[PDB]
């Protein structure tokens, strides 16, 4: 097309063709209409789960306030024995952090039990 | 006058042995008005024509009714021969616009008037006149309309690679019971599934949360993803649908005849790749069409909005598709030299006005578990006699040890 | 009410048979399963199977309950999805309701208008005489009035043409104001245009509109 | 304009995180 | 007294003669469906973005019907002045 | 917010008698041609409720655990004075 219109074969050419240095050199052209260029072409819960994509993008805040809080749970489990801390409180925290714990069991254990209702609300959430 | 058969407004039924048809009332009591209407036995060419009388009625006869009531006409009810609505087609003599089917009989002068559901059309006008229309409707498409995969919708593995993780987890329950027996297993199929069954108890409890953890998120990942997302599969939104804008062999979708469809088809140059697959799918009549679809042979069928609508509601098995497009109205089309065009407008505006259509429409227009969880139940019902007999089975094993 | 189609299980038909007997099921093989007490503890394992959190209730024959106690938790599970898909989300059904009929005798007092020097008043005026008289009371000055009158609850509601009405609701600010449905309309006319009788230039501007209907060019300006 | 489900391998890759922190916390019971 | 209540909430809070206990089975059995409901409407409202959902573009609603709770306009007499200028719709 | 309206493209405003238009244009055709406004993109242009809930939730309980525990040893005091 651009040859023909060289040669004074063509007047005026409208064939789609690209705006580049060399035809604009060769041959004169108008103001563009329609954007385009040099482009590639290839084929196009599948994303990551349990991670940064699905939840806690940051992964940090978060990741620190679940053990905080554990933690801060057991400290009070062991002052409100006026049981004990470490292997047993822990136990205990694992056992109540979901409502389907068999071996899980005055007032004190039963108040620290309410944290079952935080558990639930986690796992709705 | 002559008719078309249509099934929503033109019922037609051979006669008895006396020719006429039985009395009947419809379901709010009135009398169903039937007529003895000439007619062929069969519109399709190739076939013994014979014009024996059948008995004919719906809404448009009751509309005549009402209009030669009104206006002291003696009807003579006529069926169409050629059994289509009729438009300009070319049959011989090179260029030759000449209207046929009930058009061509109302032009040849045969029929006097034309009582149908004729679509009005700017090239019907041209040589016929149209009434004021006594109803409105456009052109929809009609098309035979999930959680079958109880287990898993895809990758069936994953219920094995759980219970493999109870071995990776038994095995263990073992080796602290030798580095301190039989119901660890049991136990790890039967903690999430509620059935009644030093440092060792704090590892068993650690361990068996994990797994009671990882079948929960597993269960509410295979749930959660049946939710509302939509069961049916792609519906068509209408004209504007991409499907139908690209014309494919895989997916077929025609109209019935040379109708006010094709003609608007016709005059609509943009979908011209349409027409040549359409074209391949045209069927005698409406009826056909309406078959083909129920039997899956047409992907899709376009039609008039409310004959379609009104096949939904009296076929559930179908149903209509698209919101509104070449929105018209069915009309009378008389000759251009009738005088009563004028007083079938008068005569029709007043009825409509009146509310005489409302009772029309109520009359004949309007009228009136699976493998999600049954599949289960059939499983455990079957596995249930099974698992008894098994347990038969090996108390008796047992017993016949004990004794030896 | 409760516990029927309308509450959940939107089918309703097998659930409502299928617990009777998987409840019977459960006690027999339970009572078979002794080498029990079927109301002491066929009942109480069968609702600790139902759901997880439960009563602390307990060969082979016992630890088979896994199978039922899974195929509860997921009709459970199923229960819940299809709650969850149907909360996702109109009473006179047209003209023939006996509120146009008798407003007064409903303990709210109802209250519909209409625009006289129209089309709607001339149509009720031939088809319902008590209730034009009755409409006659709330007489509107203009589709404006009426709208704000609406709006505001002084009145129930606005009968009139079927195009402003519909072009009302479609664009009304908040959504609040809807027509009856959809193809409820009394009297389906159309607007057209108006021309002397015996004037020659209907016989090409019909032709004309027809023409315009056709070739699809109505509907881009609708 | 005219003219122009279920748990995936991160899931496994959770268990596996968990299954290591279950084996890391369950050395000090087995070395004990 | 006071224990029976806490003896209660354990199962009410999953915390963890028989015609008591029969109607405590079905209290108990009922006590799931509030906690099925509380989820299913946290779920409901948390899927659904409540607040609008942005302009869609030109042919918006908010665009097309002016009102001074939603006040939108270009800065001055530029480009965007005259390219609606050009359109009269 | 909206995804295009208007499309169009900045240009070099010049006068009609500027002879410097042709040559302006085939700078800039040659410049794109090149990757130079690619470049000059990527070096000017192309830069850079849920845990509100869980910490509100989280102080809650970790608040609650130890009210709720003081008020019911005040309680058992009282009763066991
Ligand atoms: C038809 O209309 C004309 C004028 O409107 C009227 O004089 C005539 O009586 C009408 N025909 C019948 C049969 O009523
Ligand atoms: C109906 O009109 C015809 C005119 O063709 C007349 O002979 C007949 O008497 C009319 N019937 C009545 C009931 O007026
Ligand atoms: C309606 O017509 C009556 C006369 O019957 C007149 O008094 C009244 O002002 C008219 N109202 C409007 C809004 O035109
Ligand atoms: C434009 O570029 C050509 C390249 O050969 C040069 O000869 C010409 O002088 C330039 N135009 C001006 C105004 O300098």
């Amino acid at each position: 097309m651009i040859g023909e219109v060289v040669y004074q074969r063509a007047v005026m050419a409208v064939g789609s063709l690209t705006i580049n240095e060399e035809r604009s050199e060769v041959v004169d052209f108008s103001v563009p209409f329609v954007e385009t260029g040099i482009s590639v072409m290839v084929s196009r819960v599948s994303p990551s789960a349990f991670l940064e994509p699905f939840s806690a993008s940051v992964w940090v805040m978060m990741f620190v306030m679940l053990l905080i809080v554990s933690a801060i749970a057991v400290f009070v489990f062991e002052y409100f024995s006026p049981s004990f801390t470490i292997g047993k409180a822990i136990w205990l925290l694992w056992g109540l952090v979901f409502n389907n714990s068999v071996p899980v069991q005055t007032t004190s254990k039963i108040m620290v039990s309410v944290w079952a209702f935080f558990a639930v609300i986690f796992l709705a959430s | 006058i002559v008719t078309i058969h249509q099934e929503p407004f033109v019922y037609v039924k051979p006669t008895l042995s006396d020719g006429t048809c039985k009395e009947e009332f419809t379901v709010n009591g009135d009398p169903v008005k039937k007529v003895i209407c000439t007619g062929p036995n069969d519109t399709s060419p190739g076939s013994p024509r014979h014009t024996v009388p059948q008995c004919c009625y719906g809404f448009c006869i009751d509309l005549l009714i009402k209009l030669a009531r009104t206006m002291n006409f003696t009807y003579e009810v006529h069926l169409v021969a050629d059994g289509k609505f009729g438009t300009q087609e070319r049959v011989n003599n090179s260029n030759k616009k000449e209207w046929n089917g009930m058009m061509g009989e109302l032009l040849s002068g045969q029929a006097d008037m034309i009582v149908a559901p004729l679509t009005i059309n700017n090239e019907r006008a041209q040589y016929i006149e149209f009434s004021k229309p006594f109803k409105y409707q456009g052109l929809t498409i009609l098309v035979k309309k999930t959680l079958d995969s109880f287990m898993q919708p895809f990758q069936s593995t994953l219920w094995l690679l759980v219970g493999l993780s109870v071995h990776v987890v038994a095995v263990m329950l073992y080796l602290l019971d030798r580095f301190s027996l039989s119901s660890a297993m049991w136990f790890s199929w039967g903690v999430l599934l509620n059935s009644g069954i030093s440092f060792s108890a704090r590892i068993l409890g650690m361990v068996w949360a994990g797994f009671a953890m990882i079948i929960v998120a597993s269960y509410t990942a295979n749930l959660a993803a049946f939710l509302v997302l939509d069961r049916p599969e792609e519906r068509i939104t209408g004209i504007n649908d991409p499907r139908l804008r690209n014309p494919s062999d895989k997916f077929i979708y025609a109209t019935v005849k040379q109708s006010s469809v094709d003609i608007y088809f016709r005059r609509q140059v943009e979908l011209s790749t349409m027409y040549r697959h359409m074209e391949k799918h045209n069927y005698e009549s409406a009826a056909e069409a309406i078959q083909a679809v129920r039997d899956n042979k047409l992907h899709a069928f376009i039609w008039d909005s409310a004959v379609l609508e009104f096949e939904a509601s009296q076929k559930c098995d179908l149903v209509t598709t698209g919101e509104l497009f070449f929105r018209s109205g069915f009309g009378i089309g008389m000759r251009k030299d009738s005088p009563w065009k004028q007083n079938v407008s008068l005569s029709i505006l007043k009825s409509h006005e009146n509310g005489f259509m409302e009772d029309l429409d109520k009359t004949w227009v309007r009228y009136q578990t699976f493998e999600n969880m049954a599949g289960v139940f059939m499983l455990v019902a079957g596995g249930i006699v099974a698992g008894i007999f098994l347990i038969f089975i090996e108390i008796a094993y047992k017993r016949h040890k004990d004794a030896r | 009410s409760a516990f029927l189609e309308p509450f959940s299980a939107s089918v309703w038909v097998m659930m409502f048979v299928m617990l009777l007997i998987v409840s019977a099921i459960a006690v027999f093989v339970f009572e078979y399963f002794s080498p029990s007490f079927t109301i002491g503890k066929a009942i109480w394992l069968l609702w600790g199977l139902v759901f997880n959190n439960s009563v602390p209730v307990q060969t082979t024959s016992k630890i088979m309950v896994s199978v039922w106690a899974f195929f509860a938790v997921i009709f459970l599970a199923s229960y819940t999805a299809n709650l969850a898909a149907f909360m996702i989300q109109d009473q006179v059904t047209g003209l023939s309701d006996k509120k146009f009929q008798r407003p007064h005798d409903y303990s709210p007092p109802f209250r519909f208008g209409t625009v006289p020097n129209g089309s709607t008043e001339r149509n009720i005026r031939n088809n319902y005489p008590y209730m034009h008289q009755y409409m006659t009371k709330f007489n509107q000055k203009g589709v404006e009035d009426a709208l704000v009158s609406l709006k505001t609850g002084k009145l129930d509601a606005f009968i009139y043409d079927a195009a402003v009405l519909n072009y009302k609701a479609g664009r009304d600010e908040g959504c609040k104001l809807v027509t009856i449905g959809s193809g409820y309309i009394f009297a389906t006319t159309g607007y057209g245009i108006a021309l002397q009788k015996g004037s020659p230039w209907k016989r090409q501007i019909d032709l004309a509109l027809l023409q315009f209907v056709g070739d699809g060019e109505m509907e881009e300006l609708e | 304009t005219l003219w122009l489900s279920q748990l995936d391998i991160d899931n496994m890759a959770g268990v596996f995180y968990m299954l290591a922190a279950a084996m890391a916390l369950s050395l000090i019971t087995f070395i004990w």
